[PDB]
Formats: structure tokens, C-alpha cells, sequence
RNA sequence: GGAUAGUGGCCUACCAUGGUUUCAACGGGUAACGGGGAAUAAGGGUUCGAUUCCGGAGAGGGAGCCUGAGAAACGGCUACCACAUCCAAGGAAGGCAGCAGGCGCGCAAAUUACCCAAUCCUAAUUCAGGGAGGUAGUGACAAUAAAUAACGAUUGGAAUGAGUACAAUGUAAAUACCUUAACGAGGAACAAUUGGAGGGCAAGUCUGGUGCCAGCAGCCGCGGUAAUUCCAGCUCCAAUAGCGUAUAUUAAAGUUGUUGCAGUUAAAAAGCUCGUAGUUGAACUUUGGGCCCGGUU
């Protein structure tokens, strides 16, 4: 304990991982047909109840 | 430009001004809009007028095309459209001359240069002259 | 009678036991006194330019236990010295000595969080570029 | 100066904004009608409650009140030449009844697709942005343009659009062009 | 009686001793120009109103005054004070809280542009003039509408606006807008961000790093070698050309309580009684009954 130095020191340690690249996820009415049609069609994540970012179980 | 059909809508008459004045509306389908010159002559040729005496502006272009609206304009002579329509509307048919008017401020500046001076200043320059000269 | 008076012609009664009873109020008398405009460091502002003096390492509070990275600010249209906090992560390596920072307010009005004792401002432009830019590599600092 | 521009703001964002039966009914509105952002919906439900509001305090009003009923036979003709209202429910009650999915369905998107003229919802937006679709014999891009009661009618391809008869647009032409000059 | 354009302690001479005040005078503060109005509200209400309209007051402070119907006029003079400019060292000339613009102050606010074409204004006056006013430039202050993709077959055609541009409209002349020859989509493209994922407050019991350190955190709280809370990755969520932050204010606040608070113990019944102002204050004075007229159902 006591720190007045080492500040910021996870954040300079921590070791970077790179933004990977994705298929560009689109943007306005076309963004809202998809969470419809991710959220109300495909309605599979319910377990009991319907989990909107599941665990990798 | 093809079939324009030119209308005259509110063709109410001003003797007042010596003209009758509409509101003109040309419908310009599969064109993109149809020039002054075209519209004035046209008018001119509907209302057995000549070319000259025939005035339109403020035209707008209705939305996507088809047609556009504006105000027309037709006097009695082409002496009363030289003495009634304004000197820009004028030098824009080409009827009239653009004045040679010096920009605004310079303009102002030989304004307050000659304010500065009293009387016509032939006796101020002969002064200066003599003083400087000698 | 439940104390208050109750006729018809009481209205000057009523007036003057609110206006009495307002100071009570928290913000009412704050607002009426002005301390805002008088006693607060920020004389009412929402911001405020200063040139830091001194980094300093605040412990936190119970039951938290970390060193909070702060900076003693002068500020520049007031003359008084006020503790500002410097929230991210390694944030406190850009602030240096007798740079121009700009302060706001913590959010509780007046107060602290948390588990910071005693700070009451923030930093969030230093030597006119943004903290959070300049910590996410937005923008350089000019350093000049 | 020039007398100031009066403006207004066309919804309200509600408190609470974070309910999930709400954060669900509005996004099933938004996946079943082609809604860009949630900012529609609110605008549809503040026109919806203003027209209730009003509807309210007209029904407060005793019966055959000069004042009512002027008001209520100017809102429920209004609302019938929208569309939003029908002729059988001509009765003030039902505009309290009304729901903010009238509206949504007489917009000039979804009255596209119940035409006819679209693939989806979203085809019909995406035909009425680029200026192919026409009220009357006008372009229209307006996905929110409350169709009239004698409008659906006339409700069609635009002269100047190339599904409705005009030149074949851009990339046809490009194409074409390309398959000239391949073959020559 | 003077003075006033005129009433008047407006001023002057004589005379009487009066005028205001606990129904809050006088004095002090106002981060106070007043109002029309603005934000937010079941009803009551709270806060704000420098600012587009009306009325005031000011031209750095203060006074005096000429002209004029109209001025205590400052883009008019006179003097002092405080600034400040050019001098050839004897002299002279100023008030941007107009327009732009510069410095300073700051968290805080735009071009030293074009034009009298509108709306008006003034003059001897249709014609001249107008930084009044309009146009343009900056402008995520705020408001309106709304692109960032649609379809087909299991990879293809078809459409389009951003962005250019002959042209015309537009305009005082222009810039943009409305239209439109021609050009202008296939992703590494023409790539939407801002905050967040323990609870309020839906959205991770996923991985790597740190190990009460760094740090996060409006509040409760997370973190001391298995972090759903820190730093990263992926995923997801809310809003979305907008999102967050700080301050102030409003609703929530029946925590300002007239509607509508509480006083035994949570804060609160003065130690008790008298008592002026103030608030409130027992009942009773014309009722009941007949005969018609004319309105609405």
C-alpha cells in the first residue's frame, strides 16, 4: 500500500489485444429490423426465461 | 421544352401600372426547368404582346419536377416596363445597362474624403501646391 | 385548530410565518444568502480555469482502501485553492506542475463521492485538451 | 430584430425509461413497422396523447356545449380524413380508444406496403426515400406522410421514378453500357 | 410671489407644527430595469424573465448649456475627473453599452463581407441616403424532416441519395435549396457515435490482465492471486446525428404543506401567568301562505 507514484499502473501493464475485424453491423431502421428479428424471432435463448446475452454454458 | 402548357392563373388587370399581372405556372415534365428567355417570349407570343414588355421572376421549382410556379408580369408598351420595372429586373432582360456604381465601401470612404473638404478645394490644392513647392 | 391560523383575513399571518419558516429550507436559504455567489469556490460557475500547484495521494475512506490521485488548484479568477480529483486510470501522469486545468463540479452538489474525503471538483481539460481524450489517444498533448 | 420563429418539439421521451414491457412493446412496434429509432414512436405517442388530452377535456364538458361541439366535430373530422379514426366509430370515445398503432398504420410506409408496392416494410421505406414512390402525381420521400383519405387511391410509382415507367435509372444504364461495349 | 409650457414646497418670504410607523415606516442587501411572457406542473403552486414587443434609463462618471417644436443630445458643444492619440514640444483632437473588429475578463458567445432588392425610415424628396434592415460567412444554443441500404436465388442483377456539374430557376448580384444533361455503392467500402452490462436501471455468472495497488463507483458498494463492478477482448444493451459530463432550476416534495406537514418518545409546546398590536368571536330583526304571467324540459 501507498501510491503516489505507480499511478496508472494496470492501466500501462495490461497487455493489448487489437479491435478484430467484424462484417460492419448496420446502422438506423436496418439496425432495428435486426434486434426485432434477433430478439422476437429468435426467441430460442428462453431457458425459463429469455436471456438477452447468455453465458457461453 | 416539351408540352409546357404554360398557364396564367389570377390574371387580374392593373391599370394602375399600366400591366396585368398572373401568376404563371408551366408544367416542364421529363425537364429539368425551362429558362427566362423561353418563358418570356412564350408569354409574350399567348398574349400578342412584344417580348419586351412581358416580365416573370420568382420562380420555384415545385418539389421532384413536373412543373414550376412563379409570378408574370405584362405591361401596356415597352416604355412603361423600361419606366415601371426595377433597373436589376431590367439589366437582367438586358432591356437596360448595369450601373457602374462604385462598391458601397469605397464609396463611403471618397464620401467622407469629400466631407472632409470644404468648398470645391481649387483654392486648397493651389495652397498646398504653393506650400509644398516651396 | 392544528396551530396555524385559520380566518379569513390571516393572509399577512400565513406570508410572514412562511417567509420565516423558508430559511429553514436547505437550498431556499442558500439561494436568499447568495452563498453561492459569495462563500462557493466556484462563485456559481459550473467550471473554472486554475494552474495546479502540487500533485498530492488522498487515502480513501472506509471501507475503501486506495490512494486517490489529486492536484491543489488555484484557481485563476478566484485566487482560492481548492483539491480536484483526477478520475482515470494514470490520468494523474498528464497533469503536471503549473498547467492550466479546467475544473467542474464531482456531481453531488457541493459534496464529495464516495470514498474521496474532502474534493468536491475534477479535472477535465488540461492545458486546454480533454482528459478522457488524452487518455483514450484522441488527442496529444501539446506539452508546450 | 425579425419577429422570433416559433418552433415546438413533436414528442416527449418518458420517464422511466427503462422499463422492459415498454423497452418490448416499443421495439416489436419498431421491428413490425420499419421504425428508424425509438424517437418515431415517441412522436406518435405525444401526438396520440396530446389528441387524447384534448378528447379528455372535451368530454368533460357538458353535452351540446357550443365550445364542444365544435371542437369534437373539427377533431373527429380531422382524424377521419387521416384515416386514423374510421367512419363507423365516429363517436368522440373512440379516439380515446384510439392506439398509437392507427397512426403507425396509416403512415405512408406501412399504406405503401398494404398497397402492394413493396417487398417488406422496410423495401417500402427504402422506395419512398429515393423518391420513387408519389402521392397523386407529386414525389413524396416521406416516410411519416399521414396519407389522406383520398390518397391511398392514388398512391403509386412516380413519373419520374424508373419503376414508374421513366428512364431505367442509373446502375441499368451503367450495365447496359457495359454489355454494349463487351459485345461490340 | 417668482419659476414653469403648465399644476405643485418646484423655489422663495411669513406663519401653524406638522407628515410616515409594528396593517413593518426609516435604514440595509439585491448576483433587481419593470411588464407581455418562459420552463415545469391533477388542482394549488415553484423558479426564471439581460434578450426579438411595450414603457424606462445610459453613451466613461458628473454637471451646465446653445440650436431646435422636440435634447440635459454626447456618431452637439462647455468644464473637471479617469483614460488615451498625433506633435516639428509652441499646439491639437476623442468618446464602439451601433456595425464589423482588436485587447482584457473569463467556463461562456461569429466576418474588420455584399446590398438598398424587400420592411420601412428620412430629406427639397418617385430618382438620394440608411452596418435601420435584408443577404451571405462562423455557428451540434436550441427546434423540423430524415440517409448509413433494399430485393432475388442458395451469388446475382435492379434503385438511390451524399458528393461533383453543362444548364435554367433562385438572388440586388450571388451561395445554397427546389429541377436536372453527364459522373457518382460492394464493403478494407460512401465503415455512427455517446454512455453502460451487481441493484434503482435490461443488458455477461464469458475470457485475458491487476491483486484493497491501479482503479471504478450519482447512492448502496466492487477490488487483498478464481473481480458478473477496475484495465483490455468478444458479446450484449439504451439513446442515436446525437450521446455524456458539471452547475442552476422544476416535477417528484404532503421535505415549505392555504389546498396539504409535524411537535409524548424520531426536530419541535416558550417554565408559568398577565397583556397591546394581530387573528377569531353566542343567538335574534321577512317567515310562511294564496292568485296569475311569461321562459326551458
Amino acid at each position: 500500500h501507498g501510491s503516489l507514484a505507480r499511478a496508472g499502473k494496470v492501466k500501462s501493464q495490461t497487455p493489448k489485444v487489437e479491435k478484430t475485424e467484424k462484417p460492419k453491423k448496420p446502422k438506423g431502421r436496418a439496425y432495428k429490423r435486426l434486434l426485432y428479428t434477433r430478439r422476437f424471432v429468435n426467441v430460442t435463448l428462453v431457458n425459463g426465461k429469455r436471456r438477452m446475452n447468455p453465458g457461453p454454458s | 421544352s416539351d408540352a409546357v402548357t404554360i398557364r396564367t392563373r389570377k390574371v387580374i388587370s392593373n391599370p394602375l401600372l399600366a400591366r396585368k399581372q398572373f401568376v404563371v405556372d408551366v408544367l416542364h415534365p421529363n425537364r429539368a426547368n425551362v429558362s427566362k428567355d423561353e418563358l418570356r417570349e412564350k408569354l409574350a407570343e399567348v398574349y400578342k404582346a412584344e417580348k419586351d414588355a412581358v416580365s416573370v421572376f420568382g420562380f420555384r421549382t415545385q418539389f421532384g419536377g413536373g412543373k414550376s410556379v412563379g409570378f408574370g408580369l405584362v405591361y401596356n408598351s415597352v416604355a412603361e416596363a423600361k419606366k415601371f420595372e426595377p433597373t436589376y429586373r431590367l439589366v437582367r432582360y438586358g432591356l437596360a445597362e448595369k450601373v457602374e456604381k462604385a462598391s458601397r465601401q469605397q464609396r463611403k470612404q471618397k464620401k467622407n474624403r469629400d466631407k472632409k473638404i470644404f468648398g470645391t478645394g481649387k483654392r486648397l490644392a493651389k495652397k498646398v501646391a504653393r506650400r509644398n513647392a516651396d | 385548530g392544528k396551530g396555524k391560523p385559520r380566518g379569513l383575513n390571516s393572509a399577512r399571518k400565513l406570508r410572514v410565518h412562511r417567509r420565516n419558516n423558508r430559511w429553514a429550507e436547505n437550498n431556499y436559504k442558500k439561494r436568499l444568502l447568495g452563498t453561492a455567489f459569495k462563500s462557493s469556490p466556484f462563485g456559481g460557475s459550473s467550471h473554472a480555469k486554475g494552474i495546479v500547484l502540487e500533485k498530492l495521494g488522498i487515502e480513501s475512506k472506509q471501507p475503501n482502501s486506495a490512494i486517490r490521485k489529486c492536484v491543489r488548484v488555484q484557481l485563476i479568477k478566484n485566487g482560492k485553492k481548492v483539491t480536484a480529483f483526477v478520475p482515470n486510470d494514470g490520468c494523474l501522469n498528464f497533469v503536471d506542475e503549473n498547467d492550466e486545468v479546467l475544473l467542474a463540479g464531482f456531481g453531488r452538489k457541493g459534496k464529495a463521492k464516495g470514498d474521496i474525503p474532502g474534493v468536491r471538483f475534477k479535472v477535465v481539460k488540461v492545458s486546454g485538451v480533454s482528459l478522457l481524450a488524452l487518455w483514450k489517444e484522441k488527442k496529444e498533448k501539446p506539452r508546450s | 430584430p425579425r419577429a422570433p420563429r416559433t418552433y415546438s418539439k413533436t414528442y416527449s421521451t418518458p420517464k422511466r425509461p427503462y422499463e422492459s414491457s415498454r423497452l418490448d412493446a416499443e421495439l416489436k412496434l419498431a421491428g413490425e413497422f420499419g421504425l428508424k429509432n425509438k424517437k418515431e414512436i415517441y412522436r406518435i405517442s405525444f401526438q396520440l396523447s396530446k389528441i387524447r388530452r384534448a378528447a379528455r377535456d372535451l368530454l368533460t364538458r357538458d353535452e351540446k356545449d357550443p365550445k364542444r361541439l365544435f371542437e369534437g366535430n373539427a377533431l373527429i373530422r380531422r382524424l377521419v380524413r387521416v384515416g386514423v379514426l374510421s367512419e363507423d366509430k365516429k363517436k368522440l370515445d373512440y379516439v380515446l380508444a384510439l392506439k398509437v398503432e392507427d397512426f403507425l398504420e396509416r403512415r405512408l410506409q406501412t399504406q405503401v406496403y398494404k398497397l402492394g408496392l413493396a417487398k417488406s416494410v422496410h423495401h417500402a421505406r427504402v422506395l419512398i426515400t429515393q423518391r420513387h414512390i408519389a402521392v397523386g402525381k407529386q414525389i413524396v420521400n416521406i416516410p411519416s406522410f399521414m396519407v389522406r383519405l383520398d390518397s391511398e387511391k392514388h398512391i403509386d410509382f412516380a413519373p419520374t421514378s424508373p419503376f414508374g415507367g421513366a428512364r431505367p435509372g442509373r446502375v441499368a444504364r451503367r450495365n447496359a453500357a457495359r454489355k454494349a461495349e463487351a459485345s461490340g
